């Protein structure tokens, strides 16, 4: 019977999985740009702007990121050979 | 707890079905407005005592079933509620050895 | 903020490299102080490239945290379903008891 | 009979459990 | 904007200092000295300009940048994993709904009363 049945009815909610997985936060454009970039890197841009990159240097930079001008000018004389 | 192997899942169906199991289903029994002691206040009526001992009472002394076969409490009823080969098996209610 | 602290740390590292180059040119040889200065300059260039990469990461697409939160919500829903199943398991333990 | 009924009720409740488990899996 | 230009100028000054150290004694040591002084002054300027702003990026973003990859790499993989996860839970829910509809049809075939009560529910 109706009594002691259907303890409660939930109602309507928005937060649900949807076919538009991309628009959950409205980034359907970020995913499109990601797919376009995949169909086409930072290291490449750095090697194009300059020369190349390394390994110990990257580790030192990561560790650093985690952590008398006249005399300096004159001190130049090291006989640079 | 992952389970879900086709073999592991298949074992579950057989074990569960075995414990559980054209109508061939028991005759519907309706409302019981006069109970022998509180409902009808007919406590110790001699007809009731005679009926339980020898007459067929649909729910006090047995289960009627359909097709007319009468199964007493001691007996085991074999019936087929689903439309399938497999048949439900009500073991005896009393089971007096 | 954090990029400012990273730039300050890079400037401190550059000052330390300048002091090391001073020591090398002072106690280092002519063909040694130049090499030490070149190494310190390469390290400073690597630090500047790392700072540029940090800026590009602080910029570009700012939805990474949004996607992470969505994935966390999905994982929480899955964990809630698993907890519901385990609750059914403890309920059936109480039942067979 | 009554033990069979209790086991059948428990298996019905388990039915829910295994089905949902399979689904999540 | 201005901070990116200052970083590019610092990178150019570092490249020039490396070239001067690698080349010959003829390169003016006073020139590299003034370049280093101007670089230090510009860094103090890069600082002062960027001393009160933002405050975010508490993520392995630095590890991905130092992991020989750009957001155009590690961030893409993370977004793809999140998209796979969200697509999978939707498949979960859809299959659950399908199984529920199947069992609803079966229980409607079972009892007419249940059909009426689930029609009242719907």
């Amino acid at each position: 019977g109706p009594f002691y049945l259907m303890r409660e009815l939930p109602g309507s909610t928005e937060l649900t999985g949807s076919t538009n997985l991309i628009t959950h936060y409205n980034l359907e454009q970020a995913y499109n740009k990601f797919c376009g970039k995949k169909v086409k890197d930072l290291p490449g841009m750095i090697d194009l702007p300059g020369s190349h990159d390394n390994s110990s240097l990257r580790s030192l930079i990561e560790k650093p990121p985690i952590l008398g001008t006249m005399l300096a000018g004159f001190r130049l004389h090291t006989g640079p050979l | 707890l992952s389970r879900n192997e086709i073999i592991q899942s298949y074992l579950s169906r057989q074990s569960s079905l075995l414990s559980s199991s054209a109508r061939q289903l028991h005759v519907l029994v309706p409302q019981s407005p006069p109970t022998d002691l509180p409902g009808l206040t007919r406590e110790v009526t001699q007809d009731d005592l005679d009926r339980i001992q020898a007459s067929q009472w649909p729910g006090v002394n047995g289960c009627q079933d359909t097709q007319g076969n009468w199964y007493d409490w001691t007996q085991c009823i074999s019936l087929d509620p689903h439309g399938d080969d497999g048949r439900l098996n009500i073991l005896p209610y009393v089971c007096l050895d | 903020r954090l990029s400012t602290l990273i730039e300050f740390l890079l400037h401190r590292a550059y000052s330390e490299l300048m002091v090391l180059t001073d020591l090398l040119p002072r106690k280092s040889d002519v063909e040694r102080k130049i090499e030490i200065v070149q190494f310190a300059s390469r390290t400073r260039q690597l630090f500047v490239r790392l700072l540029a990469l940090v800026k590009w990461a602080n910029n570009a697409g700012k939805v990474e945290k949004c996607a992470m939160i969505s994935s966390f919500l999905d994982q929480q829903a899955i964990l809630f379903v698993d907890t519901l199943d385990r609750l059914a398991s403890l309920a059936r333990d109480a039942l067979v008891h | 009979r009554l033990t069979q009924l209790q086991d059948a009720v428990n298996s019905l409740a388990d039915q829910f459990c295994n089905a949902i488990g399979v689904l999540q899996q | 904007h201005l901070e990116e230009h200052l970083e590019k100028f610092v990178e150019n000054i570092r490249q020039l200092g490396i070239i001067v150290s690698d080349f010959q004694p003829s390169s003016q040591a006073g020139l590299n000295q003034k370049l280093n002084f101007i670089v230090t002054g510009l860094q103090d300027i890069d600082k002062c300009r960027q001393q009160l702003h933002d405050i975010t990026v508490p993520l392995e973003v630095f590890e991905y940048i130092d992991q020989g990859r750009n957001p155009q790499l590690y961030t893409k993989e993370c977004l793809e994993r999140a998209l796979a996860k969200n697509e999978q839970v939707k498949g979960k829910i859809d299959t659950m709904k399908k199984f529920k509809s199947l069992l609803i049809q079966e229980l409607s075939k079972v009892f007419p009363e249940d059909m009426a009560k689930y029609r009242s529910i719907r």
